[PDB]
């Protein structure tokens, strides 16, 4: 799982 | 470029099983959203432990999950740590974390 | 974007380096550069990385974890299963594994999965 900016 | 990078080996505590422990490293990145100064953060788990390696084989032991942080610069690490979220993230961690092994890393390319 | 969270569920394939004893720090950093050069168009690999471990904290708030000294981590991603069998028959994949088995002293390998 992940997220960025 | 200036980014800093952070690889943990995760071993769950001895206390939880393997499914709570699946549990709560999607809570851990449900909490991780929109944290101060973090550019990116991933949680996975390991799921095989291949040994025909054709060098030799380096045993670590029993490795459940790997977390990386991603930093866009100094100037964003150091929010990051001074954050009251972060403290309390970090809080969690120690709930569902028995042991981890930090790794520093560098860029080559 | 979408790209990065496909990509980010991939197969993928994560590993810890252990230098040569008697190679030099200097010449392991030389021959990872060289093994990334050696993966362009690598049948079959969708992305590798390698970099070097600069750093080994201890003041961490979990119990801390002794694996000992580990050099650099390096990581290959696979778009597809059927990809992943075009890399293992690929005699580009053998020729890279041969350096590898110059500059990589010991391996550790994981595959992942995702969650969310």
């Amino acid at each position: 799982a992940s997220w960025s900016a | 470029g200036r980014m800093i990078r952070i690889l943990y080996l995760l071993v769950k505590p001895e206390s939880m099983s393997h499914e709570q422990f699946r549990k709560e490293c999607v809570v851990h990145f449900q909490m991780s959203a929109g944290m101060p100064g973090l550019h990116k953060y991933e949680v996975r788990l390991v799921a095989g432990n291949p040994t025909d390696t054709h060098v030799p084989y380096l045993d670590v032991g029993r490795i459940d999950a790997i977390g990386e942080c991603w930093f866009a610069s100094e100037e964003q690490y150091q929010v990051y740590m001074e954050s009251d979220i972060r403290k309390a993230w970090f809080e969690h961690g120690k709930y569902f974390i028995g042991q981890l092994k930090p790794f520093v890393t560098e860029e080559l390319v």
